């Protein structure tokens, strides 16, 4: 693991893709190294340090939602329209059917506790609208700030049951949704 | 349309990819025949990334090249291999397989199976392993003397040979410092611990060989001293401040003495913290991780010396120096695991940096070099050969036995087997004998280096290395004329000898037995 | 039974099993349970409580069959009840002649169930 | 006309196509048969290069986009799966004789017929090796198996070195007798372990008598030999105990939260010594293990390894005694460790490698095991050695397990060519057409052998046939049906007194895959390639 030198670090760092250049950390591994940064240009790294730790408490400060909250149709309106100023919904509109409401129902739990930034609601189909359909079982219809932004129906959209934990996240997020720490589109496979 | 194979797939066969195979080796084989012997030359290579490597050995300079050749990959393998395996003897592996290549191209040319080849190929590795096995000469291991003249042997050749007065006791030194036993049997020799670090600017003679550590850090506060005379170490693995854990706790406070209390709690687990390091009365604190305000206030008022956060490798190096042991939980601190013997701690200012030594300590097992020189580049080539000598070292320290050098040896074994295959009958004799004049590259290439005349030179070593033992009889290439190893007294450990020899044949297996190439298609 | 949104076998689980010398299978689908009954007899629990011996398949021998290092094969062989339902298995040298055979077999099998249909 | 949208090849056309791309993947793979048959080199790509004579290897990395040799290309690996050697034979008869099944349906023979031929010949070929072309490996111990590994390993790159190699190579299966079913001994290859080097010559590979793992001790202060090895193999990581996914803490007074972050490694700790309270000396994991962990261990004096690969580990704790723990939870509801789960080991010392160190176990108590390193110039000609290695053990197995082989260097083939001709004379039916093709078809193999060696092929396969015809026709010339042809000279002997045998299950299987995959190639009557 950590059994190589200071060659073989810098080789490591040039080679993954090019180098950290001491300008993109976050308050965890520009605190611990803490010393290879020279002291010439002290306060550049702590205005730096300043606007990252602003950005840090302005984050934390919208981040206040944790975990997805169902609603029945009566509030519905308002929490697909009035839900905020900057601030899209997610809307699963979910049954009882077993495989993708409970696949999705898993997973979404997940993802608003790795993401308390973006609102998650789930409803179900029967009271959340007159007479849905009820065969396209997933629906995922992402509000924008009250329009569309997204929508998600059938089970060959996400794949059928071959859904991972992650790639939900780039599905809703290549709608312009909240950035990813992922790559690749497809999740790899 | 319509395919079988791919559409990218190219097919080659026959005579034709043989001598391509055969060619490719000569060409390995061509640049870098001039950087053999004690009147080598320089060469410069042009990193990608923007660095120069001058160097003389001949794996700096293949590391640095790309072909596209197969063959030339497989050369440029097997002299990573000779350099890994033993250090020394890159040039000679390299060059004795590309000759041998030259030679056997001419018997496929002459309607002859490659099978053949490779077995007479063999038996003569065999034969050639043999006969330098029976010419070797012990050496006395204890004799420093002997130990300083095989070290100036392998570093003759070499940038820093006018330094090898100098040299040779860095090597030997460091070598004799790391020497250590196990866990009862399995000695051992790692050059993990036996750091060089290249420090630009200075005299190249000022370069010296700590007895203990040395690294590139700093004291953690102004006010704790930067020298200390008879240090207690103390090394640590973990952090000394407050970690949030793994698990998720979320702690919920209604009262109006809870977040005050909290952040008391934090302080005080610091302080218990310091306390248990302290009550064992260390001296200086070495750790991998950060320290906290608070950890090194506390420390402090127990006159203790912290040094931050110290890579893996050099608090390895530091344990085995001063004898401690490394702790991640401090209230677990022994009496067995504070580090005594360190004879002296200093925090030196070199240049504008700040360096630490742990030096003066008793009975190390890890040394670090300090390296000063003039340049980046100069440096490199200078650890690179101090590299060399070290593992030449090593190789004389785990095998007692010597062989003459400026090829002696190579001409006495060709030799010994071209008279052993004059007995014998077959049409195997001829690629015996051509393995025989094969080995004699070597000693040619000193010659064409040296500048002298090769066809009267060699021609007279080879008439007069017939009879009454004058096996150890070679060429000096300084004055490029014939002399007596012995009284020149240049000998190489038989590792590095029978490693090369058996690389170079078995690589010639390796490129002989091909004569088929599909090139162009997917990984799998 | 392959159960999704909780590991129907845990490692202190398997571990238990292991211990008490019984032979554990995992991941079956949902839509052979009705297979799995009507050939060997067991019955499904969905409930600790009704887990009991009369409600319990048996069979003579259970093994696990390697196929001379093409695969690996479960095969129940002995039931005590035997029911209305055989099993078949191919082989074959590639893909392609493996299926051809299994869709003359499926042919065959279809002559034969027009043979019972109508008796002519 | 037909709306396919696609490519429509009927008719004679198709047949010759098909038998195309079949001649194509036999003449590319044709060239690296027999103990004179030269090795292919093939480089991908990106430029990454291997060293290859096996025919499986060599069909894998190459890609093929026709589907009558893409049924070649899975015959050879099936073949290299039940059986390990003859992947290059067994494609280069399929091709043959499905080139001569062609030629024959070119004289408006229909194809049935000649897979009814093929099919007959294929049973009376299998019943004539198993009748009068197998001798006992019964009275002839310890050196049929030398043989067999040297004429397996002939062709390869470590040819002449067999009898440094083959020897080592049946103790190596000779490590690893096992008992199933109480009567019937089995040799579960791929259980010995085979490590790459990069150092010294061929000669210092080295036969370990105790599997050697490819790892390295956690910690470097923890020692790195140990006299007497008490192995406690486990499943579980050894890192602090995060709860659950599920389980979280809350905590109300702090006075409360300090003690339970102690817990979080204190179970652990505990754990430790519970594992140490019984003396185990090494202990192995396939999980993880924290720098708190690794402390532990080396101020125990007790050398750990993290992890250990699965296989590595199931290998290790077979052939110690020792039993792999997923949990320490006993039929109560306690943690508890045992000293009846320990393996014995004589010793376990990390050994330093050309560049790097490994970690040899030797002399495990419960059963002998065994793993082999092989030393290489560089990397290439240590992984030609590695797969030529690798068939040799094959071939020593199917050996050992079925007491029974056969003359090699085309004695089966020529006597069964000769026996054939010979044959078809019982139905008199026009099939018997194809019963004579197929004869001719087994002709194939000892050609091309001399032909890589550059021999008059043409007279050589003429003095087999013609003493294999003194064989057969006279009773008492018998012993002259154990015949093949030579090399060193370019003459037919006595391969049964020389020491060339093949186990009976590489021709079999061999003749019974290339007749199924010519049957299956052979059926086909026009192809309809739809446009993607
Ligand atoms: N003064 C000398 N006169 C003649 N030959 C020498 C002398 N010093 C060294 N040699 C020979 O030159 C060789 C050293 O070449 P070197 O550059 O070390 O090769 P490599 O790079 O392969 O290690 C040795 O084989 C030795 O026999
Ligand atoms: N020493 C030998 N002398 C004569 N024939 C041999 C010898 N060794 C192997 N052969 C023959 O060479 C044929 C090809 O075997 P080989 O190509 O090495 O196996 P594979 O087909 O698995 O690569 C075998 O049928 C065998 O009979
Ligand atoms: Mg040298
Ligand atoms: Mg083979």
């Amino acid at each position: 693991k950590e059994l190589e030198e200071e060659a073989e670090e810098e080789q490591r760092i040039l080679q993954q893709s090019v180098v950290k250049t001491y300008e993109d950390m976050t308050l965890e591994e520009l605190e611990d190294h803490e010393d290879e940064f020279n002291e010439e240009d002290e306060r550049a790294i702590e205005m730096y340090r300043r606007r990252r730790l602003a950005e840090w408490k302005a984050t934390k400060l919208k981040n206040k939602f944790g975990e997805v909250l169902e609603i029945s149709g009566k509030d519905y309106v308002q929490e697909v329209t009035k839900a905020g100023e900057g601030l899209w919904v997610i809307l699963h509109l979910y049954k009882q059917g077993i495989p993708l409401c409970a696949l999705i129902n898993q997973h979404l739990s997940g993802l608003a506790r790795k993401f308390p930034d973006v609102k998650f609601i789930k409803a179900i189909s029967t009271t959340c609208i007159p007479n849905y359909p009820d065969r396209n079982l997933p629906t995922i219809f992402v509000y924008l700030e009250g329009d569309i932004k997204a929508q998600f129906i059938g089970p060959l959209v996400f794949g059928g049951m071959n859904l991972t934990r992650d790639e939900l996240e780039w599905k809703l997020s290549e709608s312009g949704a909240i950035m990813t720490d992922l790559e690749e589109n497809p999740k790899k496979p | 349309p319509v395919l079988v194979l791919s559409q990218n797939t190219k097919r080659e066969s026959g005579r034709k990819v043989q001598s391509g195979n055969i060619n490719a080796a000569k060409t390995i084989a061509d640049i870098i025949r001039t950087c053999l012997g004690p009147k080598s030359m320089m060469k410069m290579l042009l990193d990608p990334m923007g660095g120069i490597v001058m160097t003389n050995d001949g794996n700096a300079i293949l590391r640095e090249i790309q072909v596209q050749h197969p063959a030339a990959k497989s050369m440029i393998e097997i002299s990573r291999t000779q350099d890994e395996e033993v250090g020394d003897g890159t040039t000679s592996v390299i060059i004795l397989a590309g000759e041998m290549l030259s030679v056997a191209e001419h018997f496929l040319e002459q309607q002859m199976h490659p099978t053949v080849v490779i077995s007479a190929y063999r038996k003569a590795l065999d034969d050639m392993i043999s006969t330098l096995k029976k010419i070797s000469i012990p050496v006395d291991i204890s004799d420093s003397d002997m130990m300083l003249n095989i070290i100036n042997s392998s570093i003759t050749t070499k940038a820093i040979s006018r330094w090898s007065s100098l040299a040779c006791n860095i090597a030997l030194d460091a070598v004799k410092m790391v020497q250590f036993e196990e866990n009862g049997r399995k000695e051992i020799d790692i050059k993990k611990y036996a750091r060089v670090e290249k420090i630009p600017g200075g005299i190249i003679e000022d370069s010296c060989v700590l007895r203990g550590v040395m690294i590139n850090k700093d004291v953690t506060h102004p006010r704790m001293r930067r020298y200390i005379k008879n240090p207690r170490i103390v090394l640590l693995d973990s952090s000394l401040e407050y970690k949030k854990g793994e698990s998720q706790t979320d702690i919920e406070i209604t009262r109006e003495e809870d977040f005050t209390r909290i952040l008391q709690m934090e302080e005080e687990y610091i302080q218990q913290l310091c306390e248990d390091i302290i009550q064992l009365k260390p001296d200086v604190v070495i750790t991998e991780k950060g320290i906290s305000d608070l950890a090194q206030h506390y420390l402090m008022r127990a006159n203790i010396t912290a040094i931050r956060r110290v890579r893996k490798t050099d608090n390895n190096r530091i344990a085995r120096a001063c004898g401690a042991r490394i702790v991640s939980r401090p209230e677990e601190l022994r009496e067995d695991d504070v580090g005594t013997g360190a004879g002296l701690l200093e925090i030196k200012k070199i240049g504008d940096e700040y360096f630490t030594f742990i030096t003066d300590c008793k009975d190390p097992k890890a040394c670090t070099i300090l390296l000063r020189g003039a340049s980046k580049e100069i440096l490199s080539e200078v650890e690179r050969n101090l590299q060399d000598a070290m593992q030449v070292c090593r190789n004389v320290l785990l095998d007692p036995q010597l062989v003459p050098g400026g090829g002696a040896s190579e001409m006495a074994v060709a030799h010994a087997l071209t008279e052993k295959s004059k007995a014998m009958t077959g049409v195997e004799q001829w690629p015996y004998r051509a393995v025989a004049q094969a080995l004699e590259v070597i000693p040619r290439t000193l010659i064409q280096n040296c500048g002298a005349s090769t066809i009267r030179l060699l021609t007279s070593l080879r008439a007069k290395h017939t009879q009454e033992n004058c096996e150890t009889w070679g060429v000096n290439g300084e004055t490029g004329t014939l002399v007596d190893m012995k009284e020149l007294g240049i000998w190489e450990p038989l590792a590095v000898k029978l490693q090369t020899y058996k690389t170079a044949v078995e690589t010639a297996v390796l490129l002989l037995r091909i004569d088929d190439i599909v090139s162009g298609h997917k990984k799998k | 039974q392959k159960s999704i949104l909780r590991d129907a076998l845990s490692d202190l689980a398997l571990h238990f099993l292991n211990k008490m010398k019984i032979m554990v299978i995992k991941d079956i689908e949902r839509e052979d349970i009705e297979f799995i009954c009507k050939t060997i007899g067991t019955k499904p629990v969905a409930h600790i409580d009704q887990f009991t011996a009369d409600m319990l398949g048996s069979a003579e021998l259970a093994e696990e069959v390697n196929l001379n290092g093409s695969g690996k094969l479960l095969k129940i062989t002995g039931c005590a009840s035997p029911g209305k339902t055989v099993t078949i298995v191919v082989r074959g040298s590639n893909k392609l002649v493996i299926e051809e055979a299994e869709r003359s077999i499926h042919d065959a099998l279809c002559v034969i169930r027009c043979l019972v249909k109508k008796r002519a | 006309p037909l709306s396919v949208f696609g490519d429509r090849s009927t008719g004679e056309t198709i047949r010759s196509q098909n038998v195309m791309a079949a001649a194509s993947i036999a003449n590319i793979v044709k060239s690296s048969l027999g103990p004179v048959g030269l090795d292919k080199m093939l480089v991908d790509d990106i430029g990454d290069v291997t060293i290859t004579n096996d025919g499986a290897t060599i069909l894998k990395l190459l890609e093929v986009e026709h589907p009558a040799a893409k049924v070649l290309c899975e015959l050879a690996d099936l073949q290299d799966k039940e059986v390990g050697d003859g992947t290059t034979s067994v494609v280069i008869i399929a091709a043959e004789l499905l080139k001569n099944a062609d030629e024959l349906v070119k004289q408006k023979i229909h194809p049935t017929s000649v897979i009814s031929g093929y099919r007959l010949a294929c049973k009376e070929a299998v019943r004539y090796i198993n009748e009068n072309l197998i001798v006992n490996t019964d009275e002839l111990g310890r050196d049929c198996l030398i043989n067999a590994a040297k004429t397996s390993m002939s062709s390869k790159i470590i040819g002449i070195n067999g009898d440094f190699f083959a020897n080592m190579v049946v103790d190596a299966v000779l490590a690893i007798k096992y008992t199933d079913i109480r009567g019937q001994p089995r040799y579960p290859v791929n259980s010995v372990n085979i490590l790459k080097a990069h150092g010294r010559s061929q000669m210092e590979s080295m036969l370990i008598s105790g599997y050697a793992l490819n790892c390295v001790v956690g910690s470097q202060g923890m020692p790195k030999r140990i006299v007497n090895a008490k192995i406690a193999c486990l499943d579980f990581s050894l890192q602090k105990t995060k709860m659950k996914l599920g389980v979280q803490v809350v905590i109300t007074d702090p006075e409360k939260l300090d003690q339970i972050r102690q817990r979080e490694s204190d179970i652990t700790k505990e754990r430790i010594q519970k594992i140490l309270a019984t003396g185990a000396n090494v202990i192995l994991t396939t999980g993880g293990i924290d720098d708190m962990c690794l402390k532990y261990f080396v101020e125990a004096g007790a050398m750990a390894v993290r992890r250990v690969l699965k296989r590595d580990l199931k290998r290790i704790a077979k052939a110690s005694g020792a039993t792999i723990l997923s949990t320490l939870a006993n039929l109560e509801g306690e943690e508890t460790f045992e000293a009846a789960m320990l393996g014995q080991a004589e010793e376990v010392v990390q050994e330093r490698i050309c560049d790097d160190e490994l970690i040899l176990i030797k002399n495990t108590k419960a059963r002998t095991s065994a793993s082999i390193i092989l030393r290489g110039a560089n990397d290439f000609m240590c992984d030609e050695m590695e797969r030529s290695l690798h068939d040799a053990l094959c071939v020593v197995k199917r050996v050992l397990e079925s007491k029974s082989v056969v003359p090699g260097g085309g004695a089966v083939e020529a006597a069964l060519s000769i026996y054939l001709e010979n044959y078809a004379t019982s139905m008199g039916s026009r099939e018997q057409l194809a019963i004579a093709e197929f004869a001719r078809s087994l002709l194939v193999i000892p050609n091309t052998l001399a032909v890589n060696a550059a021999q008059d092929s043409t007279d050589l396969v003429a003095k087999l046939r013609a003493f294999h015809n003194e064989a057969q026709v006279n009773p008492e010339r018998k012993n002259l049906k154990w015949i093949g042809l030579d090399l060193s000279n370019g003459k037919p002997r006595d391969n049964k007194q020389a020491g060339v045998f093949e186990p009976t299950i590489v021709k079999v299987k061999s003749l019974k895959f290339a007749t199924e995959a010519a049957i299956t190639i052979l059926r086909i009557d026009d192809l309809i390639k739809l446009h993607p």
